[PDB]
RNA sequence: CUAAGAAAUUCACGGCGGGCUUGAUGUCCGCGUCUACCUGAUUCACUGCCGUAUAGGCAG
C-alpha cells in the first residue's frame, strides 16, 4: 500500500554559523582579519505612548495623565564606530551532501521509494535550479537583513575553502544583484555548480561568506536579537537584547539560514512578496500569514504524498520547492 | 573494554549550538554520551572503511559558553531560545524550550585495530577529520575552522611506546597540546563512598541525596563552606530500562523497524572536571559503553581511570 | 494612576515605578498579560 | 584591644590594624554604623 | 547512528530639572646585605683593484 512513515527527519544541509559582524574603514576591506568588532553596548530610550488607545484611554484627562509618564527602558545598542563606515559580516557555510537521505524513516519501502524519487529528479535536472538561487542569496547580501537596506555599496566575498587554504576567490557587487530576480552570471552559475557538487557529494563543502556595507560613520547596525521568555519580575529590565558571541555582536545562524532559503517564488499567491523562505505551509513570520496553504495542493506534505507515494510528479517549479525542503530540514510524521 | 593501540587527538573543535539541556536535572556541558555516540558514529562512517575501531572518547572542552541570561532580580538563569515558524494559521507556535551553547572541545578518541599498520597515521588523521567536518557533536554543528591562521591539525599518537620515557615524552607533548582545557572523567567510587559517609551521618539517604549534597555549596556551623575535591559536577551517566524490551517491529512510531526498543529514563552520576595532567595516563580518562542489556543499565562511563 | 501600561502594538508591559516618576518595562505580552497582571497584582497602585 | 573606633564629631569610622599598631580610616558614618560593623565582624579584634 | 532529526524576536522611543560634604590632627624609635666571577663565541662577510659588466677574477 506503502503508507507514510511515522518517522521521517531530514538532516539541515545548507549549514551557516553566526555572522560576526566587525567595523573598519572601506577602501581597505582587503585587510580587513584585524578590524575591531561591533560591540554591543547599553543606552536608555524614553518614550511617550504612541500605541493605538482602546478607546477607554482617550480621555483627554486620561491621556495627558499618562504622557507625564514616559515609559522607561534600557536597550541594547549596536553601533559602528564614529570613524568606521564599513560593517563587516563574516561567517562560515557548510554544504554538507547527501541532500535527499533522510535522518530517520521508519517504512523501508518508503525509504527505497523516497530515495528513488529523489535520484529520479537529481538525474533528470539536478541542483542547478536550486544551488543558483542559494548562490544568489549568498550574493546579494540578503543575510545582511537590516543592514542591508541603506547601504550605499554592498561587496560579498565568498571563499571556497579546501584543506587548509582558499581555493577559489569570488567577489560580488550584492546591490546590483537583487533581491528579486534570479539571473544568470558567469561567477554565479560557478558557486552554483560548486553548492551543487557539494550537495550532490557526500563530503561538506566549505564556504567562507565576507560581507561589507557603507553604511555610515558611527550608523546602527542590527545584528540578531534574543528571544528570551521571563524577562524578569518586579525590577527594570532590558527590553531588547541582541546577540553577541564573545563581546562582538552577531546574526544567529538560523538567521542566515531563513535567508539563504529565500528562494520560493513559486507558492501560488502572487508575488507581491518575491522569494520566500522554504517552510512546509510557507509562513512568512513578518506577514503572519501561511501561504501555500493545505486548503490547496501546494504544501510540502501533499505534494511529498503525491510525488513518493503515487508518483502523482508536480511540476518542476514545485518538485524544485520539496527538494528544496529536503535540504532545508525538518521532523515530519503523524501519529 | 579493551585498551587502545593508538590515540588519536581531534584538536579543537568548535560546535554552535550544542544541546545545553544534558538531562532532566542537569544543564550546562552536554551528555557524555553524546561524545560516545559521536564516536561511534565516527567508527560507523570511516572505521569500517579503514578497518579500525574508533571506542572510547576523551572530553577536554578549551571553551563553553551556554546561551543563556541571567533575568533581573533572580539568582538563576533561562535560555535564550530560537523563533519557530509560525503554524498554517498563522498563529505562534508553542515554544518548546532548547537550551543551546557554543563548545570548543577536542577529543582524544581511542583507535585500535589492522588499520594502523596499513595507513599511514597521517592520512587515517586527516581521513577522520575530514568526516567529522561534515557532521555534528550534540545537536550542534561542527565549526570547520576556515580562514584562521592555521588549522589545527591531528596527531595520532601511538600508545604502543619504546620505552615508558617515550610514552611519558610524546604523552607530555599531546598533554601540553590540549592543555588550556579542562578533562571530564567519570568519579561515580567516590559518589559512592560519599553515600556510605553519608549514611554513616544519617541512614536511609539516597545517593540521589549524595550527589545533591556534592553538588550545593552547604555552609557549617562553627560559619565555613564546606571544601569540596575539585570540580564536582553531576552528569546523567546512561539508561536504566523501564519498559521490556520490544520487538522490533513491535512498538508503534519507532525510528527503524530493525532495531528493538526500550523505553528508558536517565540515571544520574557523577563528573569531575580536571586538568589533563593530573591523570599522568591519557589512555586512561575515554569515556566508553557499557550495556549490559538484559538487565537494562545502559551506560558510560571512564573505566580503567583510577 | 495606573500601576500597569500594555504598549500595544509593540507587545510590551510597562509597570510604574514610583521613585523616579516613570514606568519602567515589566515583560512582554499583550492584553491577556495586562489584563492577568491587573488581577494578580491589582491596577491603581 | 577594640577592633573600630569611631571618630564621633568627624564622621569617620577607624578600624585597628595590626601590622602598625595603629588604627587606619575604614569608612564613613557614625554610631548606626559602628554598631552594625560591630554586629557584623565582632568588636574586640 | 549523538534527549537524534527542525526553527527570523521585531517594529518605534527626549531621562533632566536642582544642589556648600565639612571642621580637627606628632607616624616613630632601631638596623653590617655580603661573598666570587674570561663577554668572547673566527662575531669587523671589510677596503679597494682588473673587467663594459651586476659575468668572472684579483690584492691585503
Amino acid at each position: 500500500i506503502l503508507s507514510t512513515a511515522s518517522v521521517l527527519a531530514f538532516e539541515r544541509k545548507l549549514d551557516p554559523s553566526d555572522a560576526l559582524m566587525s567595523a573598519g574603514a572601506w577602501a581597505q576591506r582587503d585587510a580587513s582579519q584585524e578590524w575591531p568588532a561591533v560591540t554591543v553596548r547599553e543606552k536608555s530610550v524614553r518614550g511617550t505612548i504612541s500605541n493605538r488607545l482602546k478607546t477607554k484611554d482617550r480621555d483627554p484627562a486620561k491621556l495627558d495623565a499618562s504622557i507625564q509618564s514616559p515609559n522607561l527602558q534600557t536597550v541594547d545598542v549596536a553601533n559602528l564606530p564614529s570613524d568606521a563606515d564599513t560593517l563587516k559580516v563574516r561567517f562560515t557555510l557548510r554544504v554538507l551532501g547527501g541532500a535527499g537521505t533522510p535522518s530517520a524513516c521508519n517504512d523501508a519501502a518508503y525509504r527505497d521509494k523516497l530515495l528513488q524519487t529523489v535520484a529520479t529528479y537529481v538525474n533528470d535536472q539536478g541542483f542547478a535550479e536550486l544551488a543558483r538561487r542559494y548562490a544568489h542569496n549568498l550574493a546579494n547580501a540578503r543575510f545582511l537583513w537590516r543592514n542591508r537596506v541603506g547601504a550605499e555599496a554592498v561587496e560579498v566575498r565568498i571563499n571556497h575553502i579546501r584543506q587548509g587554504e582558499v581555493a577559489r576567490a569570488w567577489r560580488f557587487d550584492a546591490l546590483a544583484i537583487g533581491l528579486r530576480d534570479f539571473k544568470a552570471d558567469a561567477e554565479l552559475d560557478a558557486l552554483a555548480e560548486l553548492i551543487a557538487s557539494g550537495l550532490s557529494g557526500s563530503g561538506h563543502v566549505l564556504l567562507e561568506v565576507v560581507a561589507f556595507a557603507r553604511i555610515g560613520d558611527g550608523q546602527e547596525v542590527f545584528p540578531s536579537q534574543e528571544l528570551i521568555l521571563d524577562k524578569g519580575d518586579k525590577k527594570g529590565q532590558k527590553s531588547k537584547t541582541l546577540y553577541s558571541v564573545r563581546d562582538a555582536a552577531a546574526i544567529h545562524s538560523q538567521k542566515i539560514g531563513n535567508a539563504l532559503r529565500t528562494i520560493d517564488t513559486w507558492y501560488p499567491d502572487e508575488d507581491g512578496l518575491g522569494p520566500i523562505a522554504v517552510e512546509p505551509y510557507g509562513s512568512v513570520t513578518s506577514q503572519g500569514k501561511a501561504y501555500r496553504q493545505p486548503k490547496q495542493k501546494l504544501d510540502f506534505y501533499t505534494l511529498l504524498d503525491n510525488w513518493v507515494l503515487r508518483d502523482e510528479a508536480p511540476a518542476v517549479e514545485q518538485q524544485h520547492y520539496v527538494i528544496a525542503n529536503l535540504i532545508r530540514g525538518g521532523v515530519f510524521g503523524e501519529a | 573494554v579493551t585498551d587502545p593501540e593508538a590515540l588519536l587527538l581531534l584538536p579543537r573543535l568548535s560546535i554552535q549550538n550544542a544541546n545545553a539541556i544534558s538531562s532532566p536535572l542537569t544543564w550546562g556541558f552536554p551528555s557524555p554520551g553524546a561524545f560516545t555516540g559521536f564516536v561511534h558514529a565516527l567508527q560507523r562512517r570511516v572505521g569500517i572503511s579503514l578497518d579500525i575501531e574508533l571506542d572510547g572518547v576523551g572530553i577536554v572542552c578549551h571553551r563553553f559558553e551556554a546561551q543563556i541570561s541571567q533575568p533581573a532580580g533572580k539568582r538563576t538563569k533561562v535560555f535564550n531560545l530560537t523563533r519557530n515558524p509560525l503554524n498554517r494559521d498563522g498563529s505562534t507556535a508553542a515554544i518548546v524550550e532548547e537550551g543551546r551553547a557554543h563548545l570548543e572541545v577536542s577529543l582524544l578518541l581511542g583507535v585500535h585495530g589492522d588499520g594502523l599498520d596499513d595507513h599511514p597515521a597521517q592520512e587515517i588523521a586527516r581521513q577522520v577529520q575530514e568526516q567529522a567536518g561534515a557532521m555534528r557533536l550534540a545537536g550542534g554543528s561542527i565549526l570547520p575552522w576556515c580562514n584562521e591562521r592555521f588549522p589545527a591539525p591531528n596527531a595520532e599518537l601511538l600508545m604502543l611506546g619504546g620505552s615508558d620515557e617515550q610514552r611519558r615524552k610524546n604523552q607530555r607533548r599531546l598533554t601540553r597540546r590540549l592543555l588550556p582545557g579542562f578533562a571530564l572523567v567519570s568519579r561515580e567510587a567516590l559518589l559512592q563512598q560519599h553515600l556510605e559517609t553519608l549514611r554513616t551521618t544519617l541512614p536511609e539517604a539516597t545517593t540521589l541525596d549524595a550527589l545533591l549534597d556534592l553538588c550545593r555549596i552547604n555552609f557549617e556551623p562553627p560559619w565555613q563552606v564546606r571544601d569540596k575535591p575539585g570540580w564536582l559536577v553531576p552528569i546523567p551517566a546512561g539508561y536504566n530500562a523501564l519498559s521490556p524490551l520490544y520487538l522490533p517491529g513491535e512498538v508503534r512510531n519507532a525510528r527503524d523497524r530493525e532495531t528493538p526498543l526500550r523505553f528508558v529514563e536517565n540515571l544520574f552520576g557523577l563528573g569531575e572536571w580536571l586538568s589533563p595532567h593530573r591523570v599522568a595516563a591519557l589512555s586512561d580518562l575515554l569515556w566508553y559503553h557499557h550495556a549490559e542489556p538484559d538487565k537494562g543499565l545502559y551506560r558510560w562511563s571512564t573505566p580503567r581511570f583510577v | 494612576i495606573e500601576k500597569f501600561r500594555c504598549s500595544h502594538g509593540y507587545n510590551e508591559i510597562y509597570k510604574y515605578s514610583p521613585d523616579h516618576e516613570a514606568y519602567l518595562f515589566y515583560c512582554k505580552g499583550g492584553q491577556g498579560q495586562l489584563n492577568k497582571l491587573i488581577a494578580e497584582n491589582g491596577r491603581f497602585m
